[PDB]
RNA sequence: GUCAACCGAGCGUUGAUCCGAGGAUGUCCGAAUGGGGAAACCCGGCACGAGUGAUGUCGUGUCACCAGGCGCUGAAUAUAUAGGCGUCUGGGGGGAACGCGGGGAAGUGAAACAUCUCAGUACCCGUAGGAAGAGAAAACAAAAUGUGAUUCCGUGAGUAGUGGCGAGCGAAAGCGGAGGAUGGCUAAACCGUAUGCAUGUGAUACCGGGUAGGGGUUGUGUGUGCGGGGUUGUGGGACCUAUCUUUCCGGCUCUACCUGGCUGGAGGGCAGUGAGAAAAUGUUGUGGUUAGCGGAAAUGGCUUGGGAUGGCCUGCCGUAGACGGUGAGAGCCCGGUACGUGAAAACCCGACGUCUGUCUUGAUGGUGUUCCCGAGUAGCAGCGGGCCCGUGGAAUCUGCUGUGAAUCUGCCGGGACCACCCGGUAAGCCUGAAUACUUCCCAGUGACCGAUAGCGGAUUAGUACCGUGAGGGAAUGGUGAAAAGUACCCCG
RNA sequence: UGCAUCCGGUGAAGCCGCCGAGUGAUCGAGUGGUGGAGGGUGUGGGAGUGAGAAUGCAGGCAUGAGUAGCGAUUAGGCAAGUGAGAACCUUGCCCGCCGAAAGACCAAGGGUUCCUGGGCCAGGCCAGUCCGCCCAGGGUGAGUCGGGACCUAAGGCGAGGCCG
RNA sequence: CAUAUAUCCUGAGAGGUGAUGCAUAGCCGAGUGAGGCGAAUUCGGUGAUCCUAUGCUGCCGAGAAAAGCCUCUAGCGAGGAC
């Protein structure tokens, strides 16, 4: 029996200078499952954090290709979701 | 035109010997004739390819 | 974690809830690893194995 | 896990890591199969759930085509069919070699070349199986009072022959062996029964006789289905017809009575997952396979050495002196070896059973007559293929086209053909063993290679690279016993 | 390689020399150095058994030779700075070239070459502190833009089907 | 019944609004580089290969399909429209 939880779509947050700059504007970036869509991510975030989500922005990034002694290797490709919270705006401290 | 729809008679393969004994490949097709038969006494007619041997045997029913 | 012994003693409902809290704990551990403040790396392995165990028990119960 | 460590974290005597067997999960592509598509990525329907103030969204099943059963409907159109609808069961693709059935080259040789060879090879097509094909005489043989299914191996034999009688090609009989199953089942003539189609002296007609009813076990035909009966060459079997006859009980041969044949129930056999019918279900076999465990004897002395596993000298085991490792040649240091042991579970082999069919309403040897013994088949003719046989006097076998028989004093074969003798019984079907092979797994072997060798590939290997593409396709092994891989100083 | 004997960590093979030997292919259980684990002899057995050349193959390296060349038709100079090292890097001031381009933006194509920090064995036809080079991290945000969920052209595939 | 600069459709462009905003020449400091303030904005000429324009005229060589939009009923309908 499959039990679908909203917490498997969201994999991990994104930590970087750009992500922090978005955070000071109440905008958070997550690494989501590559087979998810904007509405699914919005619903999952609303269920997880009990927050009102205004908009979700997605972008696909190709993993970097690295040279090794064995040859060429490619890292995993990932999808990023940039979630903007509503005016209620209680910060996500789990970040 | 070479495979009977009743008994499956197929063409034969052989050689065409000339006066100088030059053997060249050739085929012996069956004498296939298109006959509209009557499968049941109801009267339905269907076009089938039956060899003349099948017609002689009465296996086809051209009623 | 929890060995299958007493895991099989639970009924379907609390098995579902145990799966759910284990998934939430895995979510928290993944976020902590992403930020990088927790030291015990084996916690992720243990939680994943508990989730697999409860899934297997549920499958056995529903199959027979 | 490993290249391949460096950390960081932890598990384990409450049995971890690891090995074997059985399960669960198994994203997307791929026969790919809901639709589409530039393979691994886009879009859906239905049903049931999850979620939302509602749409959006999520999860689980299901939705391709074709073929064959079953059921509903039956167009033009009247009978009806095609077709449509629904529901079940199958198929689809992959694989190194081996099999069978078809299609089928050329370079080459003939010192040219076309008949011929190469060669029914290369390749292509359709199909299986664990093997396949063939297989039970319409056979060989030659007067032997002879063999007796098929297959495979050795001889026969490079022979008889065949061939622009050139290059070349090339049997069979017989004999010796492997394996044995000289095996089984049917179709017909006749009965019984059911049904379809025609009609009906519609009565003196169909049961085995004699008695009595009756106008249909239809009365007659015809076809089909099923059950009996029948499997053969000294011909056999049906139709008859005497003799002898190794269970009991019951229901039927139109009807009841005395008589001969059908059908069920009880013993009694006989067989079986088998070619001879089929699907199952139990118990048991230190029977096997898929993990393992045990397993004798030197810390021996002197000496060289970094190290003894070297040399000399002492013992010990041996059902174990096979082979590797350990700081240099080790039976006694280790892993092991000889030799014994081990299976919870799964699978494979047997055996005994439940179970299934099957014979018992049966069996024997005799006598003279009608019917049957596989049909567009054999035979013949024309054009071809393959047989030693290249059309030749050309037998046997076979493809297409015409023509087209007989049922045993019948038919076929005995290398044109005729007569006599001899052998066999075609136009129906199954059959194990002896035989061929290795993608893969296990255990070994080598007067085989040892890094320009051996697989292309001991190292990133069908990789890098080359080509749009089919495709082509490399190079690179060794420190040391142990990393003890040169702390520290100096020039830079 | 069968068999029989001999040598070897007190140092075998291999390689480099000396001193010699045989009628020849060749030899030295004669020795010196290097080296570190297997060899010799006799008698038989079997060869992937002997190269100087095939415009022979693979690897390594010579002559030409420190020679040609260092890839257009625009052109660089000075001061300062960094740095072990500066004609080529950074800044500043001049000079010059293009300007229907040698300016700006897309499509196809490429795939991280883009930014930050670090580096100067490999590459840049010179050097380099620099780089489209090497290393790590970061970076691509769509209801309206180009496409799909909309439609068809050429054409492709093609249920049934016809033909073979 | 109609020949009307009538009526309607289409339509560059001018004008208003969007715009109390935004931006800018400069002025202050600040010196990687960050910040604040911020004037005037009228009138002419020239002028497109661009727009009206899938327009208009001429010509023969006679110049895609479907979706979309509008309409018509067939048909659904007790609810449905703005």
């Amino acid at each position: 029996a499959t039990i679908t939880d909203p917490r498997d779509i969201i994999l991990a947050p994104v930590i970087s200078e750009k992500s922090y700059g978005l955070i000071e504007d109440n905008v958070y970036t997550f690494v989501v499952h590559p087979d998810s869509n904007k509405t699914q991510i919005k619903i999952a975030i609303e269920k997880i954090f009990d927050v009102k989500v205004d908009s979700v922005n997605t972008a696909n990034r190709q993993g970097k290709r690295k040279r090794t002694r064995t040859g060429f290797g490619k890292r995993k490709s990932t999808k990023r979701a940039i979630v903007k919270l509503a005016a209620g705006s209680k910060p996500i401290d789990l970040f | 035109a070479a495979v009977c729809d009743i008994c499956g008679k197929g063409p034969g393969f052989g050689k065409s010997v000339s006066h100088s004994h030059r053997r060249t490949s050739r085929r012996w097709n069956p004498n296939i004739q298109p006959v509209r038969a009557v499968t049941r006494p109801g009267g339905n007619k269907q076009r089938i390819n039956a060899c003349t041997s099948c017609i002689k045997a009465g296996k086809v029913s051209r009623a | 974690g929890t060995t299958p012994g007493e895991l099989r003693e639970l009924t379907d409902d609390e098995l579902k809830d145990k799966l759910r809290e284990s998934k939430e704990e895995l979510f928290n551990l993944r976020f902590q690893m992403a930020t990088g403040q927790l030291s015990n790396n084996r916690r992720l392995r243990t939680v994943r194995q508990e989730i697999a165990r409860v899934y297997t028990v549920l499958r056995e119960r529903e199959l027979g």
